[PDB]
């Protein structure tokens, strides 16, 4: 019913999450720019390589106890 | 609730300064703070060359 | 003398007023081993285009000198050349920062008549194709220029 | 002067410690032997699972007296087919460019993993080099097909 994630910067910052394996992972995501204090499309969240849907959930992506999300810099090559 | 904030991870007042000093990220030194770290690992001699050599050809875990 | 005062400040008068022979004075005056300066010269020329007959052969000779004679060297890299052109008709971006022309009226015209020469080397066409499709505001303002040598391209 | 060399020290010391896996960072030698800490050597490879897989390429990263004020400038060696890659290999990235999103407090880790992204994510309406923007806008399969023959052939020895 509910998990420990690890969100974690490419900048080393680290944020521990409490989150229920049926929710909206967009949510986690809004926690986490909350905090840091940045807009929502500035920052990209990846599991196991992969971009995270709002509307993905732990369950559907197979998330397990103390699984790492990493989060990048938004970034567009010119 | 459905998503709770439970951890930070947040530098000691040193750690913070010597990052700050640098205009590093705040908890970039925290890897120093760990059960993994043995220490300096002083000596810094290694080259380009024998760095791609210890790849041993692979690039992936 | 005149020629080199065409180059600083082109005009259709001047082109003309050189007569016959502008288009192997303009040709011999430009170091054609060096991209960047056949692009200049290129410009330069096209940029005093006019539908007008007698200035339209004018500026399409002096181009097929040009190009015949920079196109024809062993030195002349040609991808630069058109990657150096795309830069400094502002449809593609550069490291070392240029001043894109306002006005590619010309520059188009002139590209509609030198894609066709046996000259030019039909590799490039498809990036000219690439770059001219790609929606920029300067050729929207020369749409039609643009749209006959997107035509003439597609059957390059 | 500054806190250039001091902080790449220590990004150097920190790299040795805690660095992504199958990834090179060293500072190059100077004539004489010693380390220059203003121009590093490095090794990004390919992301396993896309076109780029097994190739492992090589990039030169120039630091200013200035740095972390302005970014590094970055460069392929040699130069890569890539829509955002320059034919003189300059890589070009929005977090590399200091009026866009370059802050002191991006770092050489987080900039090759931002690279390495970049490598199989372009952004097509802002080409570097019209050679790789022709092909893959023109023929996508002839894109993919030169980039796993690029990746091939800087596949590690």
């Amino acid at each position: 019913e509910y998990i420990k994630l690890k969100v974690i910067g490419q900048d080393s910052s680290e944020i521990h999450f409490k989150v229920k394996m049926t929710t909206h992972l967009k949510k986690l995501k809004e926690s986490y720019c909350q905090r840091q204090g940045v807009p929502m499309n500035s920052l990209r969240f990846l599991f196991e390589g992969q971009r995270i849907a709002d509307n993905h959930t732990p369950k559907e992506l197979g998330m397990e106890e103390e699984d790492v999300i990493e989060v990048y810099q938004e970034q567009t090559g010119g | 609730l459905d998503v709770l904030i439970v951890y930070e991870l947040t530098p000691t007042v040193e750690e913070k300064a010597k990052a700050d000093t640098l205009k590093l990220p705040p908890t970039f030194f925290c890897y120093k703070n760990r059960p993994d770290y043995v220490s300096e690992e002083e000596e810094d001699d290694e080259d380009f060359e024998t760095a791609v050599k210890k790849l041993n050809g692979k690039l992936y875990l | 003398a005149d020629v080199s005062t065409f180059l600083a400040f082109p005009s259709p008068e001047k082109l003309l007023r050189l007569g016959p022979k502008s288009s192997v004075l303009i040709a011999q005056q430009t170091d054609t081993s060096d991209p960047e300066k056949v692009v200049s010269a290129f410009l330069k020329v096209s940029s005093v285009f006019k539908d007008e007959a007698t200035v339209r052969m004018a500026v399409q000779d002096a181009v097929d000198a040009l190009m015949q004679k920079a196109f024809n060297s062993s030195s002349f890299n040609s991808n630069t050349f058109l990657t150096r052109l795309l830069v400094h008709m502002g449809l593609l971006k550069s490291e070392d920062k240029v001043k894109a022309i306002a006005n590619l009226y010309g520059p188009l015209m002139a590209l509609n008549h030198m894609v066709q020469q046996d000259y030019f080397p039909k590799a490039l066409a498809p990036l000219l194709l690439a770059f001219v499709t790609k929606p920029n505001s300067a050729l929207e303002s020369c749409s039609f220029a643009r749209h006959s040598l997107l035509q003439t391209l597609y059957k390059v | 002067s500054g806190i250039a060399l001091s902080r790449l020290a220590q990004e150097r010391k920190a790299w040795r410690k805690d660095h992504p896996f199958g990834f090179v960072a060293v500072p190059t030698k100077n004539p004489d032997g010693t380390m220059n800490l203003m121009n590093w050597e490095c090794a990004i490879p390919g992301k396993k699972g896309t076109p780029w897989e097994g190739g492992l390429f090589k990039l030169r990263m120039l630091f200013k007296d200035d740095y972390p004020s302005s970014p590094p400038k970055c460069k392929f060696e040699p130069p890569l087919f890539h829509p955002n890659v320059y034919p003189s290999g300059t890589v070009c990235l929005s977090i590399l460019e200091e009026d866009k999103d370059w802050r002191p407090a991006i770092t050489i880790k987080q900039i090759l993993l931002g690279i390495q992204e970049l490598l199989n994510e372009p952004n097509i309406q802002d080409p570097a080099q019209a050679e790789a923007y022709t092909i893959y806008c023109q023929n996508r399969v002839e894109y993919e097909k030169r980039v796993r023959a690029q990746a091939k052939k800087f596949a590690p020895s």
